[PDB]
């Protein structure tokens, strides 16, 4: 599941 | 997979040539907060003018937690609150928006990828097909209940936050939440039936007005084939790999003697895109569509 991320 | 060079020179220049030979067909836009705020609404990351240096008054831990959705679960009030302060009484597009609609109107859009939840892109004319609002978009807004999800346009979701009241369901009387993604939560299966697809044609990739920060957005530069050239207008240089992270298992190469395809044009979006439409010919066009859209706006 990817998923709203700042990185 | 190989690297061959398509642009005479690394240049806006370059990249206004290539956009007018037939090698260039099917054109993407990826999109950010920076496209929108000569619209007067604020990026988050910006020094002085972004949000996260003006959330001093929301008792908040980190400002970055008004956009998680794990904190809007347990106290959806402050989003409430910011998004009032926010709301901008005209909606009114700028010229870098305007310029995708002369994309779209030239038959070179593929797609408009966007970060944002401002309904920009679709006041200046780019409908559903065109555009893939990765973040969502307050133009709808739902009841979060499972069973029950009724939808609200924006003019009832408006009325709730000017008037201060935390919207509630008619229906359940359960919150209801404007269509955005927060930070947490998943993107919209739009937008990964879209990106299995488009990047296998695209011609040109157009990045305007992102920090390329916001992830699993960001990765869509990599999706592009090895030779379709990107060009980036932003106000500071952004995708590069980062030195670091890079050491461990493609990025902007703007620079390095490896520079084949990547183009920065550094400054406001709406220069960047007047530039740009000035090269292609276009610019008593987008001069025109923009002061009869405003005016359009102005008179409502
Ligand atoms: N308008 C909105 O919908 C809005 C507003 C704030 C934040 N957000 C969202 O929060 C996250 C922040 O990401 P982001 O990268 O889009 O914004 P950001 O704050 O992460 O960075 C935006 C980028 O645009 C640049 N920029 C700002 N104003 C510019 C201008 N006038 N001309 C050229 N470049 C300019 C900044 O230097 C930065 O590089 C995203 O999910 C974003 O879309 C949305
Ligand atoms: C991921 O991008 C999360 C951040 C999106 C929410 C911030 C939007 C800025 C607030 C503007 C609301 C008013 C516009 C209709
Ligand atoms: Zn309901």
């Amino acid at each position: 599941a990817p998923r709203k991320q700042l990185a | 997979s190989q690297k061959e060079r398509l642009l005479d020179e690394l240049t806006l220049e370059g990249v206004a040539r290539y956009m007018q030979s037939e090698r260039c067909r099917r054109v993407i836009c990826l999109v950010g907060a920076g496209i929108s705020t000569s619209a007067g609404i604020p990026d988050a990351r910006s020094p002085s003018t972004g949000l996260y240096d003006n959330l001093e008054k929301y008792h908040l831990p980190y400002p970055e937690a008004i956009f998680e959705i794990s904190y809007f679960k347990k106290h959806p009030e402050p989003f409430f609150a910011l998004a009032k302060e926010l709301y901008p009484g005209q909606f009114k597009p700028t010229i870098c928006h305007y310029f995708m609609r002369l994309l779209k109107d030239k038959g070179l859009l593929l797609r408009c990828y966007t970060q944002n939840i401002d309904t920009l892109e679709r006041i200046a004319g780019l409908e559903q097909e065109d555009l893939v609002e990765a973040h969502g978009t307050f133009y709808t807004s739902h009841c979060v209940s499972a069973s029950c999800r009724h939808e609200y346009p924006l003019s009832w979701m408006k009325e709730k936050i000017f008037s201060e009241v935390t919207p509630k369901c008619e229906d359940c009387q359960s919150l209801v939440k404007p269509d955005i993604v927060f930070f947490g939560e998943s993107l919209p299966a739009r937008f990964f039936s879209c990106m299995q697809s488009d990047f296998l044609k695209v011609d040109l990739l157009l990045v305007m007005g992102t920090s390329l920060q916001v992830q699993p957005f960001a990765s869509l530069i990599s999706k592009a084939p090895l030779s379709t050239p990107r060009l980036l207008i932003n106000k500071e240089k952004a995708g590069q790999s980062d030195p670091f992270l890079g050491m461990i298992m493609g990025g902007m190469d703007f620079d390095s003697k490896k520079a084949y395809r990547d183009v920065a044009w550094l400054g406001e979006c709406d220069q960047g895109c007047l530039a740009l439409a000035e090269l292609l010919g276009w610019k008593k066009e987008l001069e025109d569509l923009v002061r009869r859209e405003h005016a359009s706006i102005d008179a409502q």
